[PDB]
């Protein structure tokens, strides 16, 4: 046996928050949109 | 041996819907495009049976044709016609089979066999480009100053006819100044139509070249053609009867392929 004792700590007085990590719920890629885009704006005149 | 082919192109009728065939008689290069598109040689005709691939110049045959383009009344209704004339067999099934909106009729293939000979007067309605080469040509008249950029630049640029001279009696003489080069003679010549045609040609150009290959950021110019044009008609007497076969089967004048040197003759 040994004899052990019970206490409390209260949190952010003396433990701080940590931040979570960059994540997210993985959602499918919704891509995006975009015409002005030169890139585009050259592809178009190399497709005609 | 020519295939003297007409087209019965559908205008329109309504100034509110869209209307394909005015569009594309407006621009003399797509005519001419789409009336050489007609001429599939052995690749375009068996690999795809609907014409639903990209197009290929390369891939069509390079058969020399005449084609004019105008109207005609004849019994209740007014009708745009194509006169085409040609020594291959066209083939108008492959040319409009996806789009039938331009045309209002099915086109018609009638054999041009004539046999003719000299000294019999025939009657005739061509157009024809009305352009000279100017051995003087007037420097470029940059328009700040009106004077020059340069100094000589052959241009082919407009056939003149003095000042108190008629138009008919100038186009007349011109066209029987060759004639006896062609073999034909003019006695009642007379003028119709007399103004100009216009176009615009892509020719491609290039700007930038690949991260990974050749040229292929390239896009589109556009460069604008205009013709003089004259529409003559009348009676024309037949001289050395060789020769008047290969101007009916070559055509008078020199931009053969935008219109103008379909000539058309018919017995008295």
């Amino acid at each position: 046996p040994r004899f052990v004792i019970r206490r409390e700590l209260v949190v952010g007085e003396d433990v701080q928050v940590s931040r979570e990590t960059g994540t997210s719920v993985w959602r499918p890629k919704g891509t995006r949109a975009d015409y002005n885009n030169s890139e585009y704006k050259k592809v178009r005149a190399e497709r005609l | 041996m020519i295939y003297l082919s007409r087209l019965l192109i559908d205008t329109g009728g309504n100034p509110d819907r869209p209307r394909p065939g005015r569009k594309w008689l407006d621009n003399i290069y797509n005519v001419h495009r789409r009336l050489s598109m007609a001429f599939p040689s052995g690749l375009r005709r068996e690999q795809d049976p609907h014409f639903l691939k990209p197009f290929s110049p390369n891939d069509f045959q390079k058969t020399p044709f005449l084609f004019r383009v105008d109207n005609n009344i004849d019994g209740n209704d007014k009708r745009a016609i194509i006169i085409v004339q040609s020594v291959l067999e066209p083939d108008w099934d492959y040319c409009f089979q996806n789009a039938l909106d331009f045309l209002a009729a099915p086109p018609e293939t009638k054999e041009y066999n004539p046999e003719f000979k000299a000294g019999q007067l025939l009657r005739f309605r061509l157009r024809v480009n009305a352009s000279v080469r100017r051995h003087i040509p007037e420097m470029v008249q940059q328009d700040g100053q009106t004077i020059e950029t340069g100094k000589i630049l052959h241009k082919r640029v407009s056939l003149t006819w003095d000042a108190s001279s008629t138009p008919d009696q100038a186009l007349a003489d011109w066209l029987a100044a060759k004639s006896p080069k062609l073999g034909f003679t003019l006695q009642r010549c007379e003028l119709l139509q007399l103004g100009w045609v216009y176009g615009s040609k892509p020719e491609p150009k290039n700007v930038k070249v690949k991260e990974q290959g050749q040229g292929y950021w390239r896009e589109h110019k556009y460069n604008p053609l205009r013709f003089r044009a004259a529409l003559l008609e009348g009676v024309l007497e037949v001289d050395d009867p060789k020769l008047f076969l290969k101007t009916l089967s070559s055509g008078i004048g020199k931009a053969k392929s935008f219109g103008f040197g379909l000539l058309s003759v018919l017995p008295i």
